[PDB]
């Protein structure tokens, strides 16, 4: 199971600013604790390994100013100061002989201007009647479109239940502005059902997509809305 | 050039001292090996490991939960073991012969006398291996030289008397390329 | 005892409390390679010609401390906090070379049998305090588990003054006073 | 221990082939090898160690030696699989040197798995908006305000591709 617990999960960070991160070790077995940086490239560097509390470690890399905390027994910080390039954190456990264990990750995304945040556009789509007639199977798509930073997750819900079962989504979004750094995002799911389960109206699609925006701490003065955390789905009954 | 550390295994889950030590006993250079850690609290050895056994042992009852814990996991068993290798080996073959193997001091001999007989005093080299030796034209036996004394900065001194009453002090140290030979006045 | 030709204790981790008081220590053949300053957090060697050719990651002994600072408080609550007394420690003072009139040389104060590893050792000359011009080493361990120190004063062997070397310790009800002249013998 | 170099990647096979990415350490003391895959959406994880030098760790049917004489921890496997398709990182840990937890990772490979399979099939589809949704199955775009989306493994493929111009369609 999960030995770690890393929140959050995404992160907005305006240039400049300052985040503070948390990690919670939940086995004993696995005291060395230690934060690893991946940046937009893709390369995993060490920065600190804190074992006994009140250890305090400093380190400063190109675009982002460190400084980890090991409070308690379990309780890993870091925070990250004067950001100006966006990376990924990984909090990892291991014991003495090298076993490391990283966890889900923070990606921080560093915004110069706030008016790039975008939420994303959520339409789900009814499978084909040529498909329901020629593989007796139906395939719902959703799709949300426009949105900015990458911060989105999408689950499928059948009534009120978070299914599983042939349900696909893009591993990596779509720039909508391939030419742009700070491009809008896209993303696409899948989900494969019996003709016989959606030719049955007594069931429920819905299609969440959760995004992580801005917060109500950021001034906001434009004509269009705040691009704040919120929940864009869309439903579709089944039909015979 | 670069030197390797034992790392001591974890416990699980009014003035006191607690100790560690790694010890690394060598006897043909790497040949003949010999690997031991310890476990002190208070002046008292509590769990050891020994390369001759294999696995950690409990000095005292005060470190049976340790040394079972220790050996029942086979990662730090292994770990603990292969510290031979790691450290022990690497270290002698490696930092320690640009280091420590290499230190070469030579020698200072004097050979002023009082009484209360005539002795000499070799001061100032290293290694502590060292042949002193009496002759006025053949090596007395008769005698007696102090224990070898350790200066603490990587020098050792030494005094032989000459029980006994054209006198030589003869001195044979590896970082002489010929012995040291000093006319005695008495 | 253990018989060979060289021994390398490639770790010393000691740690005392109250006082979260640490000393981390490279041995070979009894003498110090170096200690790693837990404050500072750098190697520092006895020897600076050795930190020319060899090098030594302090992080590694910084993470050895942590440790056996972790085994201590296992150990304290398990052995329902059972202390150790304290030890009189004895000193012994020396020249490091034979003694010349007007030459420089240096002098050693031996203080053995010190436990737990807290002194405060001081140098006088005449009776009147010198603090200029002193070196103190760290503390090297015995086989009983006991410490030991030395400590060095510069001079100059004038046949007026007089030394001493104060020793204080938990275990004195009064400081230990070994003097040194310029015409004794040892 | 300063280096880990790594197969410069994209390694592109099709299923069924061998891997082979290469791993070249350079240290000045004894190390622990060790293999890591990232999967594109999730953490890197471990694939397997090797503690003990000129031995062999298995994970899945990956494997891997630890080669000491030519300091070498190739990465190989008989038959790839689409869903072996990920970045694979060779790192090292100083088994006696420095922290503890400290891992020295190389620049990373990527691999992708291309199927080697007919019948394909493409549909329109389209719920109360009146932009189109079209779906490819193709086992094997240039056009302006078309999004396509790379092919999702699910075996079955399938990619998604729309359009919100009005003359558009599946073709
Ligand atoms: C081992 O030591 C002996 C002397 O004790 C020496 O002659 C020999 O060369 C050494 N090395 C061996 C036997 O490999
Ligand atoms: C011993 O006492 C303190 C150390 O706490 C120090 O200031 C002093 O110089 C030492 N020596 C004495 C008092 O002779």
């Amino acid at each position: 199971v999960t030995l770690l617990e890393q929140n959050p999960r995404w992160r907005l960070v305006p240039r400049g600013q300052a985040v503070n991160l948390r990690c919670i070790l939940k086995n004993s077995q696995y005291p060395w604790m230690s934060w690893y940086q991946q940046d937009l490239q893709k390369q995993l560097q060490w920065l600190f390994t804190l074992r006994s509390p009140g250890d305090k470690e400093v380190k400063s890399l190109p675009g982002a100013d460190y400084l980890a905390t090991r409070v308690t027994d379990t309780e890993l910080r870091l925070q990250v100061a004067n950001m100006s390039q966006g990376r990924t954190l990984y909090c990892t456990c291991s014991p003495q002989t090298t076993e490391v264990f990283f966890g889900k990750g923070t990606r921080l995304t560093v915004v110069e201007d706030l008016n790039k945040v975008f939420p994303p556009e959520v339409a789900v789509f009814e499978p084909s009647e040529a498909e329901i007639s020629h593989t007796q199977k139906a395939t719902l798509v959703c799709l949300a479109t426009g949105f900015y930073p990458d911060h989105v997750e999408l689950s499928w819900w059948v009534n009120g239940k978070e299914v599983h079962s042939g349900v696909c989504t893009d591993p990596q979004p779509l720039k909508e502005q391939p030419a742009l750094n700070d491009s809008r995002y896209a993303l696409s799911s899948r989900l494969r059902v019996s003709a016989t389960f959606w030719q049955n109206p007594r069931n429920h699609f819905r299609c969440q997509v959760q995004f992580y925006g801005l917060s109500e701490n950021d001034e906001w003065t434009q004509d269009r809305a705040k691009p704040v955390t919120q929940i864009v789905s869309a439903e579709a009954w089944g039909r015979a | 050039q670069v030197y390797s550390l034992i790392r001591p295994n974890e416990n699980p889950a009014r003035h006191f001292v607690y100790q560690f030590m790694g010890e690394c006993y060598f006897t043909n250079g790497t040949q003949r090996i010999r690997y031991v850690t310890r476990y002190i609290y208070n002046r008292e050895e509590y769990v050891r490991y020994d390369s001759d056994v294999g696995e950690h042992r409990a000095v005292t009852e005060l470190g049976r939960p340790d040394a079972e814990y220790w050996n029942s996991q086979p990662e730090i068993l292994e770990r603990t073991r292969a510290e031979l290798d790691t450290v022990c080996r690497h270290n002698y073959e490696g930092p320690e012969t640009h280091t420590s193997l290499r230190r070469l001091e030579q020698p200072n001999v004097v050979i002023s006398l009082s009484r209360t007989t005539l002795v000499c005093s070799v001061t100032d080299f290293y290694p502590a291996k060292i042949k002193v030796r009496w002759f006025r034209n053949g090596q007395e036996e008769t005698v007696s030289s102090t224990q070898l004394i350790r200066n603490g900065d990587w020098t050792f001194q030494v005094l032989v008397m000459l029980e006994m009453t054209v006198y030589t002090c003869h001195v044979e140290h590896p970082s002489l390329k010929s012995p040291i030979t000093v006319e005695w006045t008495g | 005892d253990i018989e060979a030709d060289h021994v390398g204790t490639y770790g010393i981790s000691v740690y005392q409390s109250p006082g979260d008081i640490g000393q981390y220590t490279f041995e070979f053949d009894g003498d110090e390679l170096f200690y790693v300053d837990l404050d500072k957090k750098e190697t520092v060697w006895m020897l600076p010609e050795f930190g020319q050719l060899a090098s030594f990651d302090p992080q590694g002994g910084l993470q050895n401390i942590a440790v056996v600072k972790h085994n201590l408080g296992v150990l304290t609550k398990r052995s329902n906090s059972t202390p150790a007394t304290n030890e009189a420690p004895q000193a012994t003072v020396f020249p490091k070379s034979p003694v010349l009139l007007g030459q420089p040389n240096t002098l050693i104060c031996f203080v053995d049998n010190i436990f737990p590893p807290v002194i405060n050792i001081t140098w006088l000359r005449n009776s009147k305090s010198v603090a200029d011009g002193v070196y103190e080493t760290s503390f090297f361990v015995n086989r009983d588990y006991s410490f030991h120190k030395l400590s060095y004063l510069t001079f100059i062997p004038s046949d007026d003054d007089i030394y001493d070397c104060k020793v204080e310790h938990w275990g004195l009800e009064e400081p230990v006073l070994k003097h040194w002249t310029s015409g004794l013998e040892v | 221990g300063d280096s880990v170099t790594q197969t410069e990647g994209p390694v592109t096979l099709s299923e069924g082939t061998s891997l082979t990415v290469n791993c070249s350490y350079e240290t000045k003391q004894y190390p622990t090898l060790f293999w890591y895959v990232q999967y594109p959406g999730e953490g890197p994880q471990l694939l397997f160690k090797v503690p003990k030098a000129n031995e062999k760790g298995s994970s899945r049917g990956f494997e891997a030696t630890y080669n000491k004489e030519a300091t070498s921890f190739h990465l190989q496997k008989a038959s790839v699989q689409e869903s072996d398709s990920a970045v694979y990182y060779c790192a090292l840990s100083l088994n006696s040197g420095g922290s503890n937890a400290k891992l020295t990772f190389g620049k990373g490979t990527k691999l992708s798995v291309k199927s080697h399979i007919p019948d394909p099939a493409v549909y329109q589809l389209r719920d109360s908006k009146s932009k189109s949704v079209c779906l490819f199955t193709d086992f094997d775009s240039k056009d302006s305000d078309v999004y396509i989306t790379d092919k999702c493994v699910l075996k079955s493929n399938s990619a998604v591709a729309w359009s919100n111009k009005s003359d558009f369609a599946c073709a």
